[PDB]
């Protein structure tokens, strides 16, 4: 790459020593950049040197080749961020619901629920949840999820769901069909829902619970990807 | 009006004259008075549970007149919306909507359907035959027999 | 009590919590004494004459679909039945009787084998199940080069069979009737696969039923690809007397539904005198060895009675001759999943009951006590 | 309080958090070490641990020096030393 | 010893002797029984003829996807990119279940051999590599036409033992189910046998949702270690919707001029396709053949599909196609825009000729949507070079008659947004030809509503079990079976009415107290051949016990289906129910 550059530029002479001079100063400039973050360890910087040399390389010109500054200054892109990575998901459109169904039940306590979703009109008198007196501050997404049960994470699936696109034969609201079921499996079983973990599992009995295995990036842009403001639900508790 | 009423007062004499409109039968008025006084000291708008009452009944005991003329079911409807001084035509609705839920498992709710052959307005030779996924069912897609005698007798 | 009957409302509003000083004090033991027999006696009556009209009907009803069915098992699909009540008695008239002698006189002689596999009974086996498939269907053997490394030789098999049937000719050449594909030992994940696998093949044809209400739940997205359910609805309100008698209902059926031992106790109701007491003997043995070798523990090769030994013991009591009648009267005890025999690393012949302890005890003073 | 100290992202720490846990300054929350014996670790090998199924950000850690024994180690002259005691 | 008692068993039924009539078609008689049987046979062939002509080019296009993706890959896998020697080779599959094949070409001195790993086959590191080395040496051996051990090191001793070098190509499947913690000890491990200048390994993850998880889940350095050459490759069935277009496609021309379909039935099937990501052509031929068997099956009109059968209408059949709203329609308009009277009755059944030829004169043509269809996505696709377009929603929108504001959206199409709109046209006697779900059949069959059905039947069981009140008297148990209604659907309503965690003996006191008394007796006394029951009647409160028997069937019937469980099992006197309705 540097002979190339070089044949594609004008001469340079004391060619050895102010090449291993550039050399030399290369290492330098990120052995001070990244030391903090690599450690005291020669794989990750002699990795980092090979990820960051074909750049810098092109980086340089005959107007900077012999001043070490202003050539740093044309190249300081590559010094700051490390770099060192290779909608998030491509889900259908009940299970983009169900997961956060899934989330709210984990991350969130039963006796509260009530004054979060009621949003019908009574016949027989009656009254509704108080709800919260006290914020936590702890912010609970910094915890272990929790356990909950198949019949409530219908329950809040179809609370949240969008409503469906002579109304005396209507059926508003959505109902658990086949396919919701598939998708509770298909989503189950792509790592994406825990249970109580032993071998050969038996869906069909009261004794096993769920859990939620994604973190909170991934329900926040799945959240985002289908116009929901989860946050409305978890900044009242913490922000 | 009536239905945004809270806690108001009625009683007999009105309650029955509130089905003479509609000239429903005798034993329907009487199970529906005798049905109000189990829920009437839990409630707040009693009108709505009238309303939901009446129509469900009137839906069912005139169900045949209503299979040959499906002009009909317009002005029932409009007729006791008029009556009922409320503009709106989606309360009724949803009042009925709210009561048939309270009233869905009844003893007489079923002698009724039963007596008159109702079954959610299909008759029961038709609904066990569409609940089991049968293809050779009734499909709308052509004109009943029943409306097309009496349209070539209109045309003649 | 609530506002709210129905939907996610009913939900939250039924579970508010009580006062806790309101909660009733009134137990199930001061409700009046019913013996088993009385049991029996009142249910098979109301089983068998409170409605038997409109159910009669209900079925000539419903028997008129037989046609469909069998002509969407003829294009590949594969019917599964559910609803209220029992479905055994329709499915096996309809696989039976209907079934099987017009695809036989379609195709022109004999009529098509059917496999009746119980779902119910708590100790299936799809190792057996696979033992008798093989056997009717005669498939290719597995050459080396395809067993792998500790490779499983089951579903390696049904890939063979599955990749070699797809170009014979298509015909019918068996039927398979699961009667409960949700019962409590053949709702496992190993089984479920076994069974989805083997429905790829257009050359058997399967009719299914099912249950519980959380069934779909057990069927992944994969799974429902291949098996190409068609669903069916057939509700008649049946007693479903024949599934209900591995389970003890006098205990609100809370009996420990995956162990099986009461089937154990229906059979030996019905048995010879000679059995009996051999069986008898077996359990005394395994007990004694049981106790002195350890509670819940259950009974396995470790606590078992060798063949030589327990034919010297028997043979002592006028119970069987030779080693020829006691191998004759094992084998009805080995095929009801009630007695099992097995080779350990010495080259003996061990014969074990999978049974409990406590189930052991219960069964040889209830029933066997009296001879 | 006050040059500025820079605030190192969540993805450049995750590299310093495991490059810690390798230097052996954490452990697992309840985890054993060597087995005494071949066939216990024979055993212990084919069981599939909870700790290896969480996500990263959630493993539930124990640590290995306590803030007393940072305080006598560190020298005074660090910037970080008035942070060492509660 | 009894058959319904072992775990299963095989059954042979005898065949009786019937051979007198070809009574071996599934298809019944239509009309109430009055058609022929010829055409039922018309029927059937037809149908056959059908099925195998959409079925052929099915399976061309099934087959023609897994060559052009063999190929794709095979075509990444050997691309020449040279910087070093010292790295891996990794390819990332993304969005595709592990189902294809994967073809190595022969080159001489050089062993190129495939490796293959499931999460089943990977409890260890230690198996893992013996799996591995015990494949490789298998294939090595069976091309070459003593014994070794399965280690690492049969690599190094790979080029003495045999002669040429290795090319191996590992393939993990399901990477989503296999634990990191392993998959990275095992890239660790294979990371030492670089220093052997003959081997060259390369490898491909099939990751099913993302590699976001797989960076967050892996180490640093094995990512570093990784991201030193790869490739990202999007394989799924449903890229730019590719595939579903030349199913459809396929479809319309095998039923082109025949049939029609309904913008309903487009409808329903972009919803239900919506709902399924993974498996989604399967989904969508499957809607296709049941929709034609149904049709085939249900329709007495589809004979005359071929014009040969024309010679063949009777009066059933003109009376059921009089009852079409176009024709209706048509008559209406006929009697409003014209006076002659004469034309009307001749046309009715005074004269049953002149509707018999009016039928077959405006039957045999061709509709334009298909042909139009075709030449707007060649024209869009090819001249305007836009392939993300799903035909499926193109056809929909065409068949509403809202093509131009599907077409200019696009911000792309407005020169050409002139000539390319289409006219419905509507003809007469239209819907004895169609596809459509309007009396929600398709929606019953394939994806029924479960749960809700269960509930609805159990709370609802009038509309099951028939009502009859002919033969009320010769039965025995008349009584009863109009006062009280089945043990399930009674219990039932008390269970919906109940609170969320209730008492057995309370509930039982209630159900006890619903269902009448004397009757009960009654029927008990009514036949006297039994002796035992009559013992048992006379007992001042058999009737406690009786309704106690009931009430343990009952619930030991719900907590087997599912609908109550019973808690605290040292206790057993309290039960929570677990299925509200309507959820």
């Amino acid at each position: 790459c540097l002979r190339k550059r070089i044949i594609e530029e004008q001469i340079t002479d004391c060619t050895d020593d102010q090449f291993q001079n550039v050399a030399a100063n290369f290492i330098h400039l990120i052995v001070q950049a990244f030391h903090s973050y690599t450690g005291n360890d020669i794989f990750a910087l002699n990795d980092l040197i090979d990820f960051k040399w074909p750049k810098y390389v092109s980086r340089i010109t005959k107007e900077n080749i012999f001043e070490p500054l202003a050539l740093y200054k044309s190249a300081i892109k590559l010094f700051l961020s490390t770099d060192d990575n290779l909608q998030t998901y491509d889900l259908s459109i009940i299970s983009k619901y169900l997961l956060i169904a899934s989330y709210i039940c984990s991350y969130l306590e039963p006796r509260y629920d009530a004054s979060i979703f009621s949003r019908k009109t009574r016949i027989i008198q009656g009254r509704a949840a108080y709800g919260r007196r006290k914020k936590k501050e702890v912010n609970p997404r910094y915890l272990q999820p929790s356990l909950f049960a198949i019949e409530r994470l219908l329950a809040i699936f179809q609370a949240i769901f969008p409503i469906q696109g002579s109304a005396l034969r209507e059926e508003s609201l959505m109902k658990a069909n086949i396919e919701v079921f598939q998708n509770l499996s298909e989503l189950h079983t792509l790592k994406l829902i825990a249970t109580t973990m032993n071998k050969n599992i038996d869906y069909l009995s009261p004794k096993v619970r769920w859990k939620v295995n994604v973190p909170w990036e991934i329900i926040k842009e799945i959240s985002e990807s289908v116009h929901f403001n989860i946050s409305d639900y978890f900044s009242d508790i913490h922000e | 009006s009536l239905l945004v009423k809270k806690y108001c007062k009625m009683t007999t004499e009105e309650i029955i004259r509130l089905c003479n409109d509609f000239e429903l039968p005798r034993e329907v008025a009487y199970k529906i008075v005798d049905e109000y006084n189990i829920n009437a000291s839990r409630l707040v708008c009693p009108w709505q549970l009238v309303c939901g009452l009446v129509l469900n009944c009137t839906f069912i005991v005139f169900n045949e007149r209503r299979r040959k003329d499906p002009r009909i079911d317009h002005f029932i409807v409009s007729k006791m919306c008029s009556l009922m001084l409320t503009s709106k035509v989606d309360d009724v609705i949803e009042c009925v909507k709210l009561v048939k839920e309270l009233i869905i498992g009844e003893k007489w709710f079923r002698d009724l359907q039963i007596r008159y052959d109702d079954f959610d307005g299909i008759r029961y030779d038709e609904i066990i035959f569409r609940k089991l996924g049968s293809m050779l069912q009734t499909t709308n897609i052509l004109v009943t027999d029943d409306q097309y005698n009496i349209w070539k007798k209109r045309i003649e | 009590a609530s506002s709210f009957l129905d939907t996610f409302e009913g939900y939250f509003d039924q579970r508010k919590i009580v006062r806790t000083n309101a909660k009733s004090r009134h137990t199930m033991s001061m409700a009046p004494d019913v013996t088993r027999e009385e049991f029996s006696l009142v249910s098979n009556f109301f089983n068998e004459n409170f409605q038997k009209r409109p159910r009669q009907k209900l079925f000539e009803i419903q028997k008129k679909m037989f046609p469909q069915y069998w002509f969407e098992l003829t294009q590949g699909f594969s019917l599964l039945f559910y609803g209220v009540g029992s479905k055994r008695n329709f499915l096996e008239e309809f696989a039976i009787d209907y079934l099987s002698p017009k695809i036989a006189y379609s195709q022109l002689v004999n009529s098509i084998p059917c496999l009746i596999l119980n779902g119910y009974n708590p100790s299936c086996n799809y190792r057996d199940v696979f033992k008798e498939i093989t056997d009717l269907l005669v498939p290719a053997e597995l050459t080396r080069s395809e067993t792998k490394y500790w490779g499983n030789h089951v579903i390696l098999q049904i890939q063979k069979m599955i990749d070699f049937y797809k170009n014979q000719p298509l015909d019918i050449k068996l039927i398979l009737v699961v009667h409960n594909l949700d019962g409590p030992s053949i709702r496992k994940n190993t089984f479920q696969t076994m069974l989805s696998f083997l429905s790829v093949i257009r050359q058997i044809a399967i009719v299914a039923s099912t249950d519980h209400i959380y069934a779909p739940l057990l069927w992944d997205n994969m799974k429902a690809q291949n098996y190409n359910f068609v669903f069916h609805d057939i509700s008649n309100f049946e007693p479903s007397t024949v599934e209900s008698t591995f389970q003890d209902v006098m205990k609100m059926g809370k009996s420990d539904t995956s162990s099986g031992a009461e089937g154990a106790k229906y059979v030996l109701q019905s048995l010879t005198v000679n059995s009996k007491k051999m069986y008898k003997l077996l359990i005394e043995t395994q007990m004694q060895n049981m106790g002195n070798l350890s509670g819940p523990k259950r009974g396995t090769q470790r606590t078992g009675v060798e063949l030589k030994l327990f034919n010297h013991l028997c043979a002592a009591d006028f119970i069987a001759s030779n080693e020829i009648a006691l191998r004759s009267m094992l084998r009805e005890f080995i095929e009801h999943k009630m007695a099992n025999i097995t080779k350990n690393n010495s080259g003996m012949e061990i014969i074990w009951v999978p049974y409990t302890y406590a189930e052991l005890e219960k069964l040889l003073k209830t029933v066997l006590n009296t001879l | 309080r006050i040059n500025t100290i820079k605030l190192w992202l969540k993805k450049d720490v995750k590299n310093v958090w495991e490059n810690l846990v390798q230097l052996d300054f954490f452990t697992e929350k309840s985890a054993v070490g060597l087995r005494d014996n071949a066939t216990a670790a024979f055993y212990a090998s084919n069981y599939q641990f909870q700790g290896t199924m969480i996500p990263f950000d959630l493993r539930s850690y124990q640590m290995q020096i306590i803030l007393q024994e940072l305080r006598r180690i560190i020298p005074k002259s660090n910037m970080y030393y008035s942070w060492t005691q509660l | 010893f009894a058959d319904a008692q072992r775990s299963h068993y095989t059954v042979y039924p005898s065949l009786p002797q019937s051979n007198k009539n070809d009574k071996h078609i599934p298809f019944v008689k239509l009309l109430s029984g009055k058609e022929s049987e010829v055409n039922v046979e018309k029927r059937w062939e037809l149908y056959h003829q059908l099925h195998s002509h959409f079925h052929d080019q099915v399976d061309h296009i099934i087959d023609n996807i897994e060559a052009d993706l063999k190929a794709e890959i095979s075509d990444l896998l050997y691309s020449e990119t040279t910087q070093k020697r010292r790295c891996f080779n990794t390819i990332f599959l993304l969005g595709s279940d592990s189902t294809t094949k994967i073809e190595l070409k022969d080159e001489s001195s050089r062993y190129n051999v495939l490796i293959e790993l499931t999460p089943k086959e990977s409890p260890n590191v230690r198996m893992m590599l013996r799996r591995s080395m015990y494949k490789l040496y298998s294939a090595a051996d069976a091309e070459e036409h003593n014994d070794v051990s399965y280690d690492l090191s049969l690599v190094e001793n790979f080029k003495r033992l045999f002669g040429k070098d290795l090319a191996m190509v590992f393939n993990f499947k399901d990477v989503d189910s296999i634990n990191f913690n392993t998959l990275d000890n095992f890239i660790i491990l294979l990371k030492s046998a670089f220093k052997y200048d003959h081997v060259k390994i390369s490898l491909i993850f099939n990751i099913n949702t993302n590699l976001s998880n797989i960076e967050k889940n892996l180490r640093q350095s094995t990512i570093r270690l990784l991201k030193r050459n790869y490739h990202k490759l999007d394989v799924s069935s449903n890229k730019g919707f590719k595939y579903g277009n030349q199913i459809f496609q396929s479809f319309l021309d095998t039923v082109d001029g025949k049939l029609n379909l309904s913008d309903r039935f487009v409808e329903f099937i972009l919803s239900k396709m919506a709902n399924n990501t993974n498996h989604n052509l399967q989904l969508l031929t499957k809607m296709l053949d049941y929709s034609l068997m149904s049709y085939f099956f249900q329709n007495a009109f589809s004979v005359f599909i071929d014009p040969v059968n024309v010679d063949f209408l009777n009066d059933d059949y003109l009376k059921i196609l009089s009852r079409c709203p176009t024709f209706m329609f048509f008559v209406e308009g006929l009697i409003k825009q014209h006076a002659p009277a004469d034309e009307i009755l001749s046309l009715l059944t005074n004269k049953n000729r002149g509707l018999e030829e009016f039928f077959v004169e405006f039957l045999v043509r061709e509709n334009p949507i298909n042909g139009h269809a075709k030449f707007v996505a060649r024209f869009l696709e090819e001249e305007l070079n836009i392939t993300n377009f799903n035909l499926i929603e193109l056809y929909h929108n065409l068949l509403i008659g809202k093509l131009d504001s599907y077409l200019d959206r696009w911000s792309a199409c407005k020169e050409y947004k002139d000539r390319l709109h289409f006219e419905p046209i509507d003809t007469i006697f239209q819907e004895l030809f169609t596809l459509d779900n309007r009396s929600g059949l398709l929606t019953q069959s394939i994806f029924p509503s479960y749960k809700s059905n269960i509930e609805d039947n159990l709370l609802s069981w009038e509309q099951v079990l028939p009502s009859l009140d002919k033969e009320n008297y010769d039965t025995l148990s008349g009584d009863l079976d109009k006062i009280m209604a089945p043990v399930l659907g009674q219990l039932f309503k008390l269970y919906r009415e109940a609170n969320m965690t209730i008492n057995i003996y309370d509930f039982y006191i209630a159900f006890r107290e619903t269902l009448p008394k004397e009757e009960i007796l009654n029927f008990i006394r009514k036949d006297p051949s039994n002796t035992k029951l009559l013992e048992l009647a006379e007992t001042p409160d058999a009737f406690d016990k009786v309704a106690l028997i009931l009430f343990m069937q009952a619930i030991f019937a719900f907590e087997n289906m599912g609908l109550i469980k019973f808690q605290s099992t040292k206790s057993y006197d309290l039960v929570e129910k677990c299925v509200w309705r309507g959820i």
